[PDB]
């Protein structure tokens, strides 16, 4: 029912309202990870509650800021496209303000495991490094003590798994070299080298010589890699479970949520397996490598998509105009390269857009403009080509039932804004001024009289 | 509630009746809608069957069409009410005109209904009058 389901709306937005940010933030995590197809109207109303989680995480709560970046960018993408939709995007520009103030059916995606081989480097590398996993190994069976004997039983503390290096067949290693082995063959498809540097290096049963495989720490984007082979193996892991409970016939098991809606311990499993290959690398010497600040260097990019649209927008795309005037207000919130390219590109919108001053659009051009003027100081001797700009797109809306007090308002906003800290477009205004003056008019009058200064 | 109405209303359910003793099917109840120029979506006029056996009653039907009827004729009636005052066409309510008609026929009781009217109306005094619905209908 579309009345329960707006019930259990309004129960989750009262839920995520009054409840610190942290949680809000693990929330917004998953809000982020289905909101990337809101271009499905209830993604659009849970991305208007993440919006007013980021206007509750703005000062305070706003780690997760590269999160929060990468969800500025998704929300960016997605909302490229040019209703319901326009409460989601005056949502958006919330959203964008908020972020400013930071600044101030799942499905896994398997890739495919056994099809890229591996170099002989390392080949003279895992006959080692097997013996050290199963050092490890060992170490962590006899942290109860499994002493191997004839009769295989868990009461004494006896496991047929307490075996060394020598006594394993051919195939009793590939048994828990498999995985190892097949997680190998994964971490050397996507294009990563490993590549020669430096050398390095009770109870009964198996005794190893092992090196302490639990203090060993990497770097950022090395254990950005690890958190991709971790993501990896527990959408394999995934994937195994769901075609092993999708054998029978019945339903599923509750697990089966978002990959930012899970625990720790079995990704922590899968972080030992990905990172027990790094830890020993970086004991060894092996170094493993590839083989905020954006929203406002975006925002020139921004800028320039916005005036490359707005100088043909005569079609549906005047709402990613008002998107544009409510990002450019947005940033008045959350406020000079890029700015001055901002600048320069809102003079450029206001001179591309001049000849046909959609509908919306018509209204909000005097409320950018004026957002414009205003954060003109928040944030260069050319400004009289932009002023002749003006000064065209004046003349082209004091002839084409209140556009000539606009223009004057413009006008205002546009004198305010140079004097709020060549003469062609004084002589441009008062020739307009003394050719429209015997023939909107008493506001232009008190007009040229306040932007006078 | 309107004579006509309840007389179409009775035609159109027992037209789309074979037997007659109250018993259509489940599914004949968008059928029945539509031939009534009622049309909601799938999952309200599920909501709606589910107010309901698989035999759609007579009264209960008469009652679900009364509220969609009753919702949009009690906008309208909230329309007309208060286009009795306030001839400019904005809607707003001065405070000692709410002095003056909120004793009216029908409660018309003591002065706490005036005091609890004007201790929470918003007061600019022109009042709109869409605060005092969603002040009495909680």
């Amino acid at each position: 029912k579309g009345c329960s389901l707006t019930k259990a709306q309004r129960d989750s937005i009262e839920v995520c309202l009054l409840s610190r940010p942290s949680m809000m933030q693990h929330l917004l995590r998953r809000l982020v990870f289905d909101v990337p197809l809101l271009n499905k109207m209830p993604l659009k109303l849970l991305t208007n509650h993440y919006e007013r989680c980021w206007k509750y995480y703005c000062l305070p709560g706003g780690a997760s800021e590269e999160e929060l970046h990468l969800s500025r960018k998704l929300f960016w993408g997605i909302f490229d496209a040019l209703y319901e939709q326009e409460l989601f995007k005056l949502a958006l520009p919330c959203l964008s303000a908020v972020a400013g103030a930071l600044p101030p059916n799942f499905n896994p995606q398997p890739v495919d495991t056994s099809n890229i081989t591996i170099p002989e480097k390392l080949e003279y590398f895992i006959n080692k490094y097997a013996e050290h996993s199963h050092d490890k190994w060992s170490m962590d069976k006899l942290a109860n003590g499994w002493i191997y004997g004839e009769i295989y039983s868990d009461s004494s503390k006896v496991q047929p798994l307490m075996k060394p290096y020598k006594l394993l067949s051919e195939k009793e290693k590939e048994i828990y070299r498999w995985p190892i082995k097949e997680s190998l063959k994964t971490m050397l498809a996507w294009g990563w080298r490993i590549e020669r540097t430096r050398e390095g290096d009770a109870a009964h049963g198996y005794s190893p010589r092992a090196i302490d495989m639990s203090n060993v720490t990497l770097s950022r984007d090395l254990h950005a890699m690890a958190e991709m082979m971790a993501e990896n193996y527990h959408n394999i892991w995934a994937k195994k479970k769901k075609l092993e409970l999708e054998s029978k016939g019945g339903g599923n098991h509750p697990l089966l949520v978002p990959y930012d809606t899970l625990t720790a311990k079995e990704k922590a499993k899968d972080r030992e397996k990905a990172q027990d290959i790094l830890k020993f690398l970086q004991i060894n010497g092996y170094a493993v490598s590839r083989g905020y600040f954006l929203s406002a260097a975006s925002r020139p990019l921004c800028s320039g998509g916005h005036a490359s649209n707005k100088e043909k927008e005569m079609v549906f795309c005047k709402l990613g105009v008002l998107v544009r005037h409510r990002i450019s207000l947005f940033g008045n919130d959350a406020t000079l390269h890029i700015l001055g390219q901002t600048l320069d590109a809102r003079t450029v919108m206001k001179t591309g857009l001049e000849s046909v001053k959609f509908l919306d659009n018509a209204a909000e051009d005097l409320e950018k403009t004026m957002e414009n003027l205003k954060q003109g100081q928040f944030t260069t001797t050319v400004a009289l080509l932009p002023m002749l700009s003006s000064l065209f797109e004046h003349i082209g809306q004091h002839q084409f039932l209140e556009d000539v007090q606009v223009s004057c308002y413009r006008i205002l906003t546009s004198l305010y804004a140079l004097g709020t800290s060549v003469e062609r477009q004084r002589s441009a205004l008062g020739e307009c001024l003394a050719a429209f003056a015997g023939a909107a008019f008493l506001e232009t009058h008190l007009d040229k009289h306040n932007i006078y200064s | 509630l309107t004579e006509e109405q309840i007389a179409e209303f009775k035609e159109a359910f027992s037209l789309f009746d074979k037997d007659g003793d109250g018993t259509i099917t489940t599914k004949a109840l968008g059928t029945v809608m539509r031939s009534l120029g009622q049309n909601p979506t799938e999952a309200e006029l599920q909501d709606m069957i589910n107010e309901v056996n698989g035999t759609i009653d007579f009264p209960a039907f008469l009652t679900m069409m009364a509220r969609k009827m009753k919702d949009t004729d009690s906008e309208e009636e909230i329309r007309e009410a208060f286009r009795v005052f306030d001839k400019d066409g904005n809607g707003y309510i001065s405070a000692a005109a709410l002095r003056h008609v909120m004793t009216n026929l029908g409660e018309k009781l003591t002065d706490e209904e005036v005091d609890e009217m004007i201790r929470e109306a918003d007061i600019d005094g022109q009042v709109n009058y869409e605060a005092f619905v969603q002040m009495m209908t909680a």
